[PDB]
RNA sequence: UGUAACGGGGCUAAACCAUGCACCGAAGCUGCGGCAGCGACGCUUAUGCGUUGUUGGGUAGGGGAGCGUUCUGUAAGCCUGCGAAGGUGUGCUGUGAGGCAUGCUGGAGGUAUCAGAAGUGCGAAUGCUGACAUAAGUAACGAUAAAGCGGGUGAAAAGCCC
RNA sequence: CCCGGCGAGGGGAGUGAAAAAGAACCUGAAACCGUGUACGUACAAGCAGUGGGAGCACGCUUAGGCGUGUGACUGCGUACC
């Protein structure tokens, strides 16, 4: 029984995400959640506040034991991007971007 | 067994029994063709070689069916001249399939 | 196009293309390149190729038997109920209806059917004639017609 | 000092071929409170090697 | 005899030239004009 | 301010009158 | 039909030994290429390697005509700027008498994948004896 | 009037991204060079229409050497041996004969032998 | 810059001279099939029906014939919630521009035919506007006046308070 | 109702014909970025394809063998305006 949970626009970049999100792949859950505890990336405090609401959605809203659950997707999507305009030297303007994200995990049994 | 011979220009190795796509003839698609200049006729260790062709041999088929081939397409292009074209082409055949090699 | 007449970056020095206008039709919100003006379409028609053509669309509606000729063709009262009646007893659906003269419950009885159209016989036309099933003349609209198209 | 040609996304995961992250191995796990930590680091609880090192 | 069912006569109405559409067209990117002309020019042409 | 957002590549090349780094002006 | 292709799988190959000593250098490696293609079978095809492993003995003794064994000049270069190299036809067979028989095939051999793996099938030797008699190799007479 | 354009211009687009299939990168996804990459192909497939039948007599002619010489007669002496029995079976045939049937290309070598002696 | 003045390997012929017979070799020619143009001839033309020759590389450019789009009439008609347009696929079809059918999405309009009118077809114009890449998770994070610790608050403290 | 910071955001539940109508809200194309699956790829040189073509996977099938995807190797081949 699959259980999703979304952090949409997560303000942070895709690609830096994505560096967290694919040491937990297939993993046990105990497992992701020490490797997120103990990982350094602001991502890791993202995808983990992530992961304990996909485990706690799976346990109230379809009952499921959380030591059999394991992770079986995650995709980080690339969101809409707010854009800033930073002023550079010489008069020129720069328009920086503000990335976002849609972090997706998607935990079963299976 | 096998024989060969001319059709459409070209020739076929043939055994009987086979289905043999052949360029476009003037036959229903039921009737029975006779090809009567064979050029070899093999029956395992019994060939017989045409010289000019094998005099007593004919193979008798019977026409499956007619059709078009695949279409290909044709393109002309010839560059910084503001030149191209575009054709189609496809080339009819007959399906046969051979009744019997009467050698 | 509502503007100002002035470039909007120099010619050269700049990476970005030449540019005289902003009004330029090139451009988003600039103008039209070849703008229309009011116009009109009409066109010249001698008087014999119009006739030419009535000549040979009544000929043709008398060989298509589209054509009815009756003496009279009244409505007592201005009601739709009878016009509708009477074409019902007619066998008659789709209609132009032609009468030498003006009739007054007839036009108001007609007034309010699509499928059927009053005119006089000076206000007849070469498309309506076309666009009826059947057209019905009075003798008289019949003698107009033939007066005026010799 | 600027490229002449875009490169490829082909060249842009093989430069990122080596961006991958290393998880953690093992976890140590405390004699005395049982939690786990990092190897040679104290839990989050103040124990290290068994002993309670700093109340909280 | 329908609005649907008239044409016109053959050869009365010829389609007539648009120029800069395509190579198929003939009339390709220079519309029977040439190259680099005053003849090709917008408004070009000389007086009588 | 929107329209100063709008309107920025008409002015990042504000001065644009500067360059010739070539004092061997190749004459 | 089609035309016949062979197989990589189900192609057939053999071994054969041949003694080079006295034999001109080029007339021998047009056939050891023409038997590394495979271009002596019915069954060839362009695109597959058909040929027979070749072991060559007695490589120092072969023949070159005309004074060819003096003027003969095998150029290289290492990549170095300077790096142009030199030596005889009697200083490889001196110092190492299997490249002239390597050079002659692999410039006889076609230039790819496929040509690397026909000329892994030679196996030279300046002696006139070898390891590979548990391939049971056919005595090949050029 | 004004005809908008969007999917006339789309249906094209997407008539020449489907001729691409396949192609390494923006060849495969990029109208502009996907167009320039379809044109190139059917150049070559016109030309390569051609090239199918002299690939295919040189593959033929290199089997019919090696099957004649084989049975100890070249390829130019074999030709002129069933020109001169008047043998007109063409080289697919033989390429064909030379592989499934060594005894009757056999067979034809000594036709041709026999018409030369 | 390196063999570097046979294309290379290599060749004492695998070089040259003479003669000869073979063979390879082009989109040339021939074979088979298919399309079209222009001429013949005849039909008894329906202004096209056999046969017949011959032609068919092509820029600028000239001539001829078409596809498709939006809108008007035909149309108060026809199709359509038993699913329109549009989007995305697939299959079939035509010499081409294209066409038809249908699966999914979509959830309300579309439109034959024959004519008519065009803001009628885009890859380029250092084209215009919007979106998204790239370099790249790189440079940089704005004076080299300087920070360290305890405690507090707090979901969380190098930066806040004491 | 639950996780979360009395958050953001999401999962349910519920409304509704429909929530792949949830307010960043009709239909939602493409560029672009991802996850998964199949095949190929770490001795191999160039407009990246085409012609040939083994093998692998998957469907159909009366096994007839065809399709589909991939494409080892190989002949040719220096983009467009
Ligand atoms: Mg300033
Ligand atoms: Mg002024
Ligand atoms: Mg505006
Ligand atoms: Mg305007
Ligand atoms: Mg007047
Ligand atoms: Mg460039
Ligand atoms: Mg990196
Ligand atoms: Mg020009
Ligand atoms: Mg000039
Ligand atoms: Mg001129
Ligand atoms: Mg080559
Ligand atoms: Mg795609
Ligand atoms: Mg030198
Ligand atoms: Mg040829
Ligand atoms: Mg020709
Ligand atoms: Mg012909
Ligand atoms: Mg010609
Ligand atoms: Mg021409
Ligand atoms: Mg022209
Ligand atoms: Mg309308
Ligand atoms: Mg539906
Ligand atoms: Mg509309
Ligand atoms: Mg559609
Ligand atoms: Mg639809
Ligand atoms: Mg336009
Ligand atoms: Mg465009
Ligand atoms: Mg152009
Ligand atoms: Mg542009
Ligand atoms: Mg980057
Ligand atoms: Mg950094
Ligand atoms: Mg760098
Ligand atoms: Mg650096
Ligand atoms: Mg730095
Ligand atoms: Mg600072
Ligand atoms: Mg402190
Ligand atoms: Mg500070
Ligand atoms: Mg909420
Ligand atoms: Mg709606
Ligand atoms: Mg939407
Ligand atoms: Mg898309
Ligand atoms: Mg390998
Ligand atoms: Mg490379
Ligand atoms: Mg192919």
């Amino acid at each position: 029984m699959e259980t999703i949970a979304k952090h949409r626009h997560a303000r942070s970049s895709a690609q830096k995400v994505r560096l967290v999100a694919d040491l937990i792949r297939g993993k046990k859950v105990s497992q992701a959640l020490d490797i997120l505890t103990y990982t350094n990336k602001k991502a890791a405090v993202l995808v983990k506040k992530v992961l304990e609401s996909a485990i706690a959605n799976a346990e109230h809203n379809d009952g499921a034991d959380i030591d059999d659950l394991k992770v079986t997707k995650i995709f980080v999507d690339e969101g809409p991007s707010m854009k800033r305009i930073m002023p550079r030297a010489k008069g020129r303007a720069d328009r920086i971007l503000k990335r976002t994200s849609h972090i997706t995990v998607v935990v079963s049994d299976r | 067994m096998y024989a060969v011979f001319q059709s459409g220009g070209k020739q076929h190795r043939v055994s009987e029994g086979q289905t043999v796509r052949l360029e476009k003839l003037d036959i229903a698609t039921g009737e029975t063709v006779e090809f009567a200049e064979v050029l070899m006729i093999a029956n395992g260790e019994e060939v017989k070689i045409g010289v000019p062709f094998v005099d007593g041999g004919v193979i008798k088929a019977e026409v499956v069916a007619h059709g078009r081939g695949e279409k290909v397409k044709i393109v002309k292009f010839r560059r910084r001249k503001h030149y191209r074209k575009q054709q189609g082409h496809r080339q009819w055949f007959t399906d046969v399939k051979i009744t019997g090699i009467s050698a | 196009v509502t503007g100002s007449g002035k470039k909007p970056w120099r010619q050269k020095g700049t990476g970005r293309a030449r540019s005289g206008s902003i009004k330029s039709p090139i451009w988003r919100s600039g103008g039209v390149t070849f703008a229309a003006r009011p116009q009109d379409h009409s066109q010249k028609v001698n008087k014999k190729m119009y006739r030419g053509a009535l000549k040979s669309i009544l000929s043709e509606l008398v060989r298509q038997d589209r054509l009815i000729v009756v003496e009279k063709f009244s409505v007592e009262a201005p009601k739709t109920k009878l016009l509708a009646q009477k074409l019902k007893d007619m066998a008659l659906e789709d209609v132009l209806i032609i009468t030498g003269e003006l009739d007054e419950n007839l036009f108001l009885a007609a007034r309010n059917l699509h499928k059927v159209d009053v005119r006089d016989a000076t206000g007849i036309d070469p498309v309506s004639l076309i666009a009826f099933d059947k057209v019905v003349m009075t003798a008289d609209a019949v003698k107009q017609v033939e007066e005026m198209l010799a | 000092a600027v490229q002449q040609n875009k490169p490829t996304r082909s060249k842009r995961g093989m430069r990122r071929s080596h961006d991958a992250l290393t998880a953690v191995t093992s976890l140590s796990v405390d004699k005395t409170s049982g939690e786990k930590h990092l190897r040679h680091h104290i839990t989050a609880d103040g124990y290290y090697r068994g002993r309670k090192v700093i109340a909280k | 005899m329908r609005l649907n069912t008239l044409s016109p006569a053959e050869g009365s109405k010829k389609a007539g030239k648009r120029l800069g559409r395509g190579i198929g067209s003939g009339l390709g990117k220079t519309g029977g004009r040439g190259h680099k002309g005053q003849k090709s020019r917008s408004g070009g042409g000389v007086r009588r | 301010m929107s329209g100063k957002m709008t309107g920025i590549v008409k002015w990042f090349n504000a001065d644009k009158g500067f360059g010739f780094i070539t004092p061997d002006d190749g004459s | 039909m089609k035309t016949f292709t062979a197989k990589p799988e189900t192609v057939k190959r053999d071994w054969y030994v041949v003694d080079a000593t006295g034999k001109t250098l080029g007339r021998l490696a047009t056939e050891l290429a023409r038997r590394l293609r495979g271009k002596h079978k019915a069954e060839y095809t362009p695109h597959v390697d058909t040929g027979d492993y070749i072991i060559v003995l007695n490589a120092d003794k072969v023949a070159v005509t005309g004074n060819k064994r003096t003027d003969k000049v095998y150029y290289h270069h290492t990549g170095h700027i300077g790096g142009i190299k030199q030596a005889t036809f009697e200083e490889m067979i001196a110092r190492r008498p299997e490249r002239v028989i390597e050079i002659a095939v692999k410039g006889m051999l076609p230039k790819g994948p496929l040509g690397r793996a026909m000329f892994r099938k030679l196996k030279v030797y300046a002696g006139n004896e070898h390891n590979h008699a548990a391939q049971q190799p056919q005595v090949l007479d050029i | 009037a004004r005809v908008k354009r969007g999917v006339i211009a789309r249906a094209r687009h997407k008539k020449i991204l489907k001729q691409a299939k396949g192609y390494y990168g923006a060849r495969s996804r990029v109208y502009r060079v996907a167009f320039q990459a379809v044109i190139k192909a059917g150049q070559y497939a016109y030309r390569d229409r051609r090239q199918r039948k002299r690939q295919f007599r040189q593959l033929w002619i290199a089997r019919i050497n090696a099957a004649a010489r084989q049975n100890g007669i070249s390829y130019s002496k074999f030709i002129n041996g069933l020109k001169k029995a008047s043998v007109e079976i063409d080289r697919k045939i033989l390429a064909d004969i030379a592989v499934f049937d060594k005894v009757a290309f056999t067979a034809l070598v000594e036709k041709a032998k026999a018409a030369l002696a």
